[PDB]
């Protein structure tokens, strides 16, 4: 019945502020310690702040010192992380976690809230075909230049699932994301079978379905 | 400054293996060390605290030990649900800082598998859009380590490519990888031959898939 | 004289209620209990429980963070707690720089800021925010220093003017101090409830304390004797308890003889932890209706965990 | 500033004892 | 593992200033007496002073004889003395010497902070005499402190008088000579109080909820002062291993003791039993104090909780 | 076995000084109150001073305040009464007594020490006969005695016939005369008919002056 | 100032009688009153404390009571060892002063007994020293109350006599009294007739003994 739930994650621009909340239930947060730990895309765990509501004491990682402020409202059984002067390198999943006065190990964690720091404007992807080349054949869809994450891709609206590889997005120099989704199918099916990739970018409310067929030559 | 040096960064293991993960504190932290398990998309889970105490509910095949500043996490007999990334954490009384190790990714060991390679020229649709992406696909190979190099008119490319790799396939435990060479449409039309050369331990010699610009 | 605090709990005149005694006898437990009883008994009035012990335990006792700004006890509509942090309180003073941080740690700063809270309250009560203030005091020694501030300041201000806008506000302070001095020495407005335990080191300090308070013209008519084993009533073993109760009962007779005119309120040693509103409320009930070891003996184990 | 006066007066005295002392 | 006793402190030949503190009623006075007796007995060629900085003095009640502002030997001891300063009496003396104006004690004898000021002056006196002679002093001073809150104010006093004295000198515009000697003396106190071989703080607590959190706050604050703290006395333990109360209370005590043991693995955690008799008078204090030197064994030494004098 | 023992009593002149001691045993007087209570000759009890070491407090009756100082040495378990600027009315037996912190009744008392304040000088008595009347009832009872006059300080002792005669003897309490000297009489009633053959001698002893006097008391000749 | 008014100053009673002595505080002292017994030459003994609590070792025939500011000591059945002087004492919590009552002397009652009266002229030896003492003896009488007056040539004397009285005799419970007339040798030799006149409730009329100076 012990839970931690983070909220407040979203998109902000460099130099901007963002306030995260960590709502506790099942225990009185006054008698415990609460800690913020973040995880940049593809990286390890980085502690950023601690608070002990029973003692007023706080501590911070040097990486966020003077920019982040951790606090707690015991009336609401909630802790907060006030982030100011944010930068791109602050982009991460932010977890809140519980420690005990006699044990600074983190036994309960929330499932995290995503924080993205970027000057990039929200934009939906363009979907281009990776047509089967003129045994086994490969084809797919290039989902290019969208922001922010995430994008979901399907094949034949769920019918085609086997052999499908949807790659993790890569952040381009432009600040936009791109990924490819591929599938391998029988070479004999190319003339008979129809393949459509269904791309959905909700944060822009874009929905594209794009058929991928061989070269007309 | 303060460090937790965790080793190895990654390791391949099989079900039933004895797995050992080590973490060296830069200075004495007494027994104030904890171990965590994290799976992709999920929060970490506490396994061990105070160096050797098994946290409640954690399976007993997990164990921790200390000798001075050296700390070890042992998995007596690795189970399928144990493939994950593991982190050490120090919390010595004298420091207000919490310091994590870099992590150890425990992946599934399998036999060498060569990548089947495919190349995709930029579509007419994208070119009408005003840019050109050519993607090289390395499908279902193992181990993860591979080298992909782009050759445009037999000239080596650098700084205009990006790679993406999937997590291990749940069925055959292989990886797949895409390399995407990005050029402007003008630059794309200044050359004929586009080829990605693939080097992998599963290949005797590097494989190359190619295409001439606009030959269908 | 009835062995309870019912007459204090239902009083309609008392403005300042001090709860004090030796270290660890149960000041905080008792002061929380008294505050709760008064608030439950008089919903029409607002009560403030201020800790003047620089090591505050009100937050620990209720399990929520209090501070220099009065905040309601969760579960209570007319009881609030205050725990002044001098460093925090001195920043606001300075704003209305380096000095304020210096003064934050000077011995006596806690009593000064606590006394200012009383002075500010007087200024509001004379003009047009609580009806009654209960003080959870520091142990004996420093509490006597605090209660001597009205006299101490009055004399300080008498010499400050002689050696000496500046003149005008000095007279206002002198007046406000005198207002506090007269109210603190009014038995109907101000009283000091003493808390102790039935042990040798407690009773000599407790008698010293009461005598000193009397010399300040501070009213003292109530004593809480805390942590009593009672025993026997248990039901008839345990050499430790048997021997410790015999000791407690020896001194309880001495307390009863000497303080025959006082309200002597006997409170039991509970097995559970007296913290949180529920447990504090259940304990506080015996300040109102005296505890019967033979009847209410079960409550000792009924505390929520 | 009436709060400040009260600190000062108590500041001088607690400075003043150390000056007299032996 | 760090040994569960104060033998290292008791037999130390470097420590000059030993503070004994903690929450109210946990056993500071009992423990400070016990520590003082143990040190004096183990180091007969050193002179020890046990001073109470708690304005509500209990050293006289503890030993059962009258102490005051002038150090007196504990009767039956040749190298342990106690001191309990009475502010009004001390200020009277100051008024007389300053004259050699008559209303000093009446004016300042009750100002909050006066007790800490006079306690501190006593530290300054011995600091000076240990170097310059010209009067009586001691090798080691043990402080039976006031509860947590005001003791932190006292330990902040070297810093506070120091940071303060920086500015005041110019404001005055041999008065400046006093300032320099006062500054120099206070600086010396600051060096020694932050020297782990000269000064340490022994925390006293009980295995109950409200003591746990105040104790942790205290230790954290002391560390922030660069005050050495490596010893914790856990007092009034039942060691009940019938009686519903005792078993219930001991269950509670043991729960928190496990927590104390986990967090404070770097500290000497000294476990002391709850006695049935009264721990007062030199004889009973001495017998109790032995378990600070060699740890108490509930099975072996269990009978001693009933073998205290009742005179 | 608790007891209190006073000492230090004696003779002093007006303006003089004297220190009394109250030695306690059987209890630690730190945890109790010690009191001095005095009793002038033929008068009642008068409390004069109290000390409570456990509370650093002393108190005094107005009659001695500023002249007497009560104190206690808790290392010697002894209390003291320093008596300065003494005067004639301070003449009394001084008791020390014990009280408790919770009960200021006096449960244990010493047997008291005598303090005499007078400007008078030490002097032995003159002894004069109180001769049996010439008119004594025939076959009845006669009275005779000795007048013991002008001595200081108390006491004198009187016996008759070296202690052989005790029946019917009345030795009166001494009276302090205007001179500052004490005086008393000792009388005895005897058979009238025996006055001729019985010998009656009063033996008077004043140790402070080391004077001894024997005086035969007989019918006056004429 | 405050007072403990004790009454009576004295009383006569027999063995087996019930005796009551009272004390009135000038203001409320709650129950903080004690009673004491004292015999000649001995220290007082505590009988009762807290107005009605019997002190340890004291016989139960002693008891005490309070009614407001009025306090009473009662001896239910007077025994031979109970004849003595008794004192009340207050010790109010609000004061540091202790106040005793003036005391009550309990003497043993017996039948009336008239004194035998004797007069003694000054000895020749004394006269040679320059002063004259005339002594009047009242022997074995009860009660103690008596009036003795000196007459020199029928002139009533005053100011020049002192009385002394014995304590109650152990055998017959009577008193004896001396009255001593002091005159200069000069004044003594001016006058001839010396007389002491005794009045006592055991005498039907006053008795006079006298002598003429220089007559045997
Ligand atoms: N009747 C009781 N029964 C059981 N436990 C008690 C009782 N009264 C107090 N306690 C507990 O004993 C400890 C001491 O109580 P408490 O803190 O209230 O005393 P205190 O006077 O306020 O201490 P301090 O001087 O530090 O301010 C607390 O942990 C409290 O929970
Ligand atoms: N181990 C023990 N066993 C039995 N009784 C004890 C023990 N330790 C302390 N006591 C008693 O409990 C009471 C509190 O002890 P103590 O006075 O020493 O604590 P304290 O910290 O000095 O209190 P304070 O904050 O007021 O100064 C005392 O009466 C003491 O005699
Ligand atoms: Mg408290
Ligand atoms: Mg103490
Ligand atoms: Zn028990």
């Amino acid at each position: 019945e012990v839970q931690l739930v983070e909220s407040g994650g979203g998109l902000v621009q460099p130099g901007g502020s963002l306030r995260l909340s960590c709502a506790a239930s099942g225990f009185n947060l006054y008698y415990y310690s609460i800690h913020w730990v973040r995880q940049a895309p593809g990286k390890g765990l980085e502690w950023v702040a601690s608070i002990s509501p029973y003692s007023s004491s706080t501590s911070y990682a040097d990486s966020v010192k003077g920019r982040f402020t951790i606090s707690a409202d015991t009336s609401k059984n909630t802790a907060y992380l006030q982030m100011n002067s944010l930068r791109a390198e602050d982009t991460a999943v932010y977890y809140c976690a519980r420690g005990r006065w006699y044990r600074r190990a983190l036994d309960y964690w929330g499932q995290g809230t995503l924080v993205t720091v970027s000057s990039a404007s929200t934009k939906g992807p363009s979907v281009f075909p990776l047509a089967p080349s003129s045994g086994t054949a490969a084809l797919g869809c290039l989902v290019k230049d969208y922001f922010p994450e995430p994008v979901t891709v399907s094949w034949n609206s769920g019918a085609l699932t086997s052999g499908v590889h949807t790659f993790p997005a890569v952040l381009q120099s432009s600040g936009l994301y791109s990924l490819s989704s591929v599938v391998t199918v029988p070479s004999s099916s190319l003339g008979t079978q129809t393949y459509i990739c269904n791309v959905n970018h909700k944060p822009s409310n874009t929905k594209v379905d794009k058929k991928v067929e061989p070269k007309s030559c | 400054d303060i460090q937790m040096t965790q080793s190895p960064s990654s390791l391949s293991a099989s079900v039933g293996d004895r797995v050992t993960i080590t973490c060296r504190a830069s200075q004495s932290v007494s027994s104030a060390v904890a171990w965590y398990q994290q799976k992709p998309g999920k929060a970490p889970k506490l396994l061990i605290y105070s160096a050797s105490s098994l946290y409640s509910g954690v399976p007993s095949r997990f164990s921790g030990s200390r000798s001075g500043t050296d700390f070890t996490l042992t998995i007596s007999s690795l189970q399928p649900e144990d493939f994950a990334t593991y982190y050490c954490q120090q919390y010595p009384y004298y420091s207000s800082l919490i310091t994590f190790g870099q992590g150890t990714k425990v992946e599934i060991k399998r036999t060498v598998a060569a990548p089947s390679v495919f190349i995709f020229p930029p579509s007419d649709s994208q070119l009408k859009s005003g840019t050109a992406s050519v993607v090289c696909l390395l499908n279902n190979f193992y181990p993860r380590e591979a080298k992909v190099q782009w050759k445009v008119d037999n000239a080596l490319q650098s700084g205009n490519s990006q790679e993406s790799v999937t997590e291990q396939d749940s069925k055959d435990s292989t990886y797949s990888l895409s390399s995407t060479l990005t050029l402007s449409k003008a630059d794309y039309e200044k050359h004929k031959v586009y080829a990605c050369e693939v080097t992998h331990q599963g290949l005797s010699s590097p494989v190359t898939k190619s295409f001439n610009r606009g030959e269908c | 004289v009835e062995p309870n605090l019912h007459s204090l709990i239902t009083s309609t005149t008392h403005k300042w209620i001090f709860v004090g005694g030796k270290g660890g006898v149960g000041k905080t437990t008792s002061s929380c209990s008294i505050a709760i009883q008064m608030a439950l008994s008089q919903p029409n009035k607002q009560f403030l429980l201020i800790s003047t012990n620089p090591a505050h335990n009100l937050s620990d006792a209720f399990g929520e963070k209090f501070g220099k700004d009065a905040r309601k006890v969760t579960g209570m509509n007319n009881l609030s707690c205050m725990e002044i942090d001098p460093s925090a309180a001195l920043k606001d003073m300075n704003d209305m720089g380096a000095l304020a941080d210096l003064t934050g740690s000077i011995p006596g700063i806690d009593e000064a800021l606590s006394f200012m809270e009383v002075m500010k309250h007087i200024k509001r009560q004379e003009q047009g925010t609580f009806d009654t203030v209960i003080f959870d005091t520091a142990p004996t020694g420093h509490t006597l220093r605090f209660l001597q501030l009205p006299n101490t300041l009055s004399k300080l201000l008498e010499k400050f003017g002689e050696i000496t806008d500046i003149s005008g506000k000095l007279n206002e302070l002198k007046a406000n101090v005198e207002t506090i001095r007269q109210q603190f020495t009014d038995p109907d407005l101000t009283t000091f409830v003493c808390v102790c335990i039935s042990e040798f080191l407690s009773l000599y300090e407790t008698e010293r304390l009461i005598q000193e308070l009397i010399s300040y013209d501070m009213d003292v008519n109530s004593i809480i004797v805390n942590q009593l084993l009672f025993a026997e009533n248990d039901q008839h073993n345990c050499k430790r308890c048997q021997a410790r109760w015999k000791m407690q009962k020896k001194y309880l007779d001495q307390i009863d003889e000497l303080y025959e005119d006082f309200h002597v309120v006997k409170m039991p040693l509970c097995a559970g932890e007296i913290r949180g509103l529920n447990n504090l409320t259940k304990f506080s009930q015996f300040l109102n209706k005296e505890y019967n070891p033979i009847t209410d003996g079960k409550v000792i184990y009924e505390l929520e965990d | 500033r009436w709060r400040v006066y009260l600190l000062i007066v108590l500041l001088v005295m607690l400075l003043f004892i150390f000056l007299i002392m032996k």
